[PDB]
RNA sequence: UGAGCCUGUUUGAUGUUCUAACGUUGACCCGUAAUCCGGGUUGCGGACAGUGUCUGGUGGGUAGUUUGACUGGGGCGGUCU
RNA sequence: AAUUCCUUGUCGGGUAAGUUCCGACCUGCACGAAUGGCGUAAUGAUGGCCAGGCUGUCUCCACCCGAGACUCAGUGAAAUU
RNA sequence: GCUCGCCGGAAGACCAAGGGUUCCUGUCCAACGUUAAUCGGGGCAGGGUGAGUCGACCCCUAAGGCGAGGCCGAAAGGCGUAGUCGAUGGGAAACAGGUUAAUAUUCCUGUACUUGGUGUUACUGCGAAGGGGGGACGGAGAAGGCUAUGUUGGCCGGGCGACGGUUGUCCCGGUUUAAGCGUGUAGGCUGGUUUUCCAGGCAAAUCCGGAAAAUCAAGGCUGAGGCGUGAUGACGAGGCACUACGGUGCUGAAGCAACAAAUGCCCUGCUUCCAGGAAAAGCCUCUAAGCAUCAGGUAACAUCAAAUCGUACCCCAAACCGACACAGGUGGUCAGGUAGAGAAUACCAAGGCGCUUGAGAGAACUCGGGUGAAGGAACUAGGCAAAAUGGUGCCGUAACUUCGGGAGAAGGCACGCUGAUAUGUAGGUGAGGUCCCUCGCGGAUGGAGCUGAAAUCAGUCGAAGAUACCAGCUGGCUGCAACUGUUUAUUAAAAACACAGCACUGUGCAAACACGAAAGUGGACGUAUACGGUGUGACGCCUGCCCGGUGCCGGAAGGUUAAUU
RNA sequence: AGGACCGAACCGACUAAUGUUGAAAAAUUAGCGGAUGACUUGUGGCUGGGGGUGAAAGGCCAAUCAAACCGGGAGAUAGCU
């Protein structure tokens, strides 16, 4: 049967990437929260 | 002509076609074509704004001349053509100086005919004159509303307008809807009436024909739930209420015109 | 043509004319290598249209809520001083 | 009658025997003309009824061919208390 | 190592997406592998990916995103011009053979090709952010020419058979060769050349467009295949001497014709139909500012450069999505033999596999199958399930009908093998020879060789000749919806939704209407034969009375009535 | 010529049996419908929660829909066990 997850690198990067987050005001708040928590990986950029 | 199809299949029983053995069988003039992309009824916000639109056949746009402001140089008709963007045929005309253009096709016009425009052109079909220079009681088509803007009235298949009177600097016209209107006397119009008067005798015959032209199904409001339409609900077939639109306004009689800037140009509403 | 006031004085009502506020999703020129925008000239309207404050009408399109107790189960019937 | 409670209404045909099916009658509890009335060739993994051929559906069950169930060696759960 | 079984339009071969060392070699069996393990996609160590021509990067745009100035909004922000990004699309160039434990159009051998810079010679009007050409485009159908590929002959090398025969009309194996360069064929499209004039292509133009004369009738573009060279090369069964059993070095026969033939190529072609079938750059041409000794442009030589990133392995699956070494899901390319209409089905070739617990015995009961005396729906809510029909050719076929249908209605008859007509028939393909020719991939005649249906008559075997897999059950009377379609992913596929047709009503263009505090946008680059809302639902005959109640449309004489004064 | 006819690849889901701590949190076996069209499929893009899309079933919006998921008001209130 067909399942929910179907990978694609281009779509992943265009959706949840560093530059996508930086392009708007709320992605920068997401980045600030994650930096405050102290995460090792900040985005999905590999 | 109008031709019936034979009942060789259930989808061909009720089809009537219009056939004209005079249109071009070939490619249109290329220097007068542009691109035309579809929308589906969506606007710049991405929302459906007009319902029941989507799909169809790919089409290209033909640049047609509605102004007719190249005066003093006669032309000759070359061929009649097909245009998928309107309900009337078009014609390709050549000018004595070596230029081509597109225009609407009047009734009774064939290849090899002369046309002209200006304040000193003959009164015969296909010519363009100001209505200051057209006799009262004439039949015209492709009429302007302001001087120098372009034709906006009587542009469909088999349509025309009458000049009924004249006074001062205005003219009075009767429209296909039964309404009387005033326009300035410097506006332009073309003699005759539009062609293809048999466009209303065709029967599509099946739903695929409607799909081919870009029309999607319409869903009745009495077959819905009371959360989608003011008409939905019931244990069976129940209406018990006054008909209304999907947004609450009453259809079947209520009026919707409100424009005080233009009411000075109406002499009697359509009857 | 309705009120004062003696044809003279100022405010009202209906109407015809006008241009200078205001409108132009009419035509031409420039910024410019541009169907946005701004300026210039010129036609068409014109104190109408449209906007702000206040005010009468309509408004299940939308929202917050109500729709009592006794009872040989509850409802219908009956009762509540 | 996709509509008729009394109801398996009364008459005719099909069966040895037919509350279902077909044709009529009119007493329409409570049909009816674009929330349409009466007909209609062809199409339907649509509802009801009748025939020919076919048969283990049945009177009424018998035998055979394979995979488990049983014994030996290896690994090794579960709900519940 | 020998025998046995299974797939073979796949359970074989190569990729894109996704994964990232799972690839080869040595060593180890604690944990992992539904059992043991000397084994592994498991632990530890080393090795392995070689590009001017393959991709990416690069030049150009589509849907769409961002957006200097600008317009709009309490703030945050929204929409858009000039521009700038964005492939699933357009744009230069390579073939065959050999090699490693693991790479190959990249390494080696042989023969090729494309784009830029510099320099020397010879001639010369060059120049764009502009004009024109081309790139450049739909569905269905048909038949002519070819190739990939297969079969049979001929040629070469080998055999004379475990049990009757096998020196022959006998058995086995091979018979392969590319890109590039030259010739321009089957066929497709288009009249050629020269001179004069002009309100058009935002300015100009020798370019495009329009008009008028004279002359010649054959000039030009496109194009599969075949043929020559590449090739005195490479490859090739076998043989000659050594073996750590993986090989080394040399030698090396024949290497032709006929027939059949594609869903692949000519073909972006031809015919026909209506629903009328992308954009920009690379490329070819014309000129403006400007330079005219120069710069630049065209041709022949010598020379330099072509950078950087990917390249292992799996890819219908034990390596991707499903918590698992899970009976599920996943786009593209390749297409042998016999029987067959066939990419269906049966047995095989190249190739790959026997699915990670076994050994016995032959109770009841459960699951999947074969056969059954007499009867033939008596079973059951109901013929649920099972049983049955099933091909080609020809006879022959009702009520009703919108004249197309119903119809494959229903019901019948023939079907294997051998011989003759005819030592291979009708048809298809087609060499040698003889003539003509504007001399060539030519034209006419001729029939050697190869291939090959269907029919009639006469004999013969079995119970059965459409013998296996494959392959419609048929008729009669009634309710509903006219028809093909759509629907509750995961208990409802229908009489429910849609549909072509009919009617009422709104809308004069800055249109009604809808998304938006607004700017703006769709309706539509449309204009009453157009567009929005509402009800009915092919077609035939039809659609009767009521305006008291609630809505909607018109009227303005009277009565009541807000802010303001 | 055809929203024509029989039928594989491809797209679906009408009947029966097995399975129900399943090989599988929707499958397998034998039959079944469409198959040149209102057809099917690869890559990318747009529509955001009182909102979207819907040939209309209260259908779908990441195994969740008569108002999605996550973090806050928050130790909401609970004459109830």
């Amino acid at each position: 049967m067909k399942r929910t997850f179907q990978p694609s690198v281009l779509k992943r990067n265009r959706s949840h990437g560093f530059r996508a987050r930086m392009a708007t005001k709320n992605g920068r708040q997401v980045l600030a929260r994650r930096r405050a928590k102290g995460r090792a990986r900040l985005t999905v950029s590999k | 002509a109008v031709v019936k199809c034979k009942p060789t299949s259930p989808g061909r029983r009720h089809v009537v076609k219009v056939v004209n053995p005079e249109l071009h069988k070939g490619k249109p003039f290329a220097p007068l074509l542009e691109k035309n992309s579809k929308s589906g009824g969506r606007n710049n916000n991405g929302r459906i704004t007009t319902r029941h639109i989507g799909g169809g056949h790919k089409q290209a746009y033909r640049i047609v001349d509605f102004k007719r402001n190249k005066d003093g140089i006669p032309a000759v008709v070359e061929r009649l053509e097909y245009d998928p963007n309107r309900s009337a045929n078009i014609a390709l005309v050549l000018y004595k100086d070596g230029e081509r253009r597109y225009i609407l096709a009047p009734k009774g016009l064939k290849a090899g005919d002369q046309i002209q425009s200006g304040v000193d052109a003959a009164i015969k079909p296909g010519n363009t004159l100001p209505m200051r220079n057209i006799p009262v009681g004439s039949t015209v088509h492709n009429v302007e509303m302001k001087p120098g803007k372009g034709g906006q009235l009587a542009r469909s298949a088999g349509t025309y307008v009458q000049i009924v009177a004249r006074d001062g600097a205005y003219v009075t016209l009767r429209l296909r809807s039964g309404e009387m209107r005033k326009v300035e006397a410097d506006c332009r119009a073309t003699l005759g009436e539009v062609g293809n008067a048999e466009h209303m005798l065709r029967v599509l015959g099946k739903a695929g024909a409607a799909r081919w032209r870009g029309v999607r199904p319409t869903v009745r409001g009495t077959a819905m739930n009371p959360v989608d339409h003011p008409h939905g609900g019931g244990e069976g077939r129940n209406f018990g209420k006054h008909p209304v639109t999907p947004w609450g306004v009453q259809t079947k009689g209520k009026k919707t015109r409100s424009n005080k800037r233009t009411d000075k140009f109406i002499v009697r509403r359509r009857s």
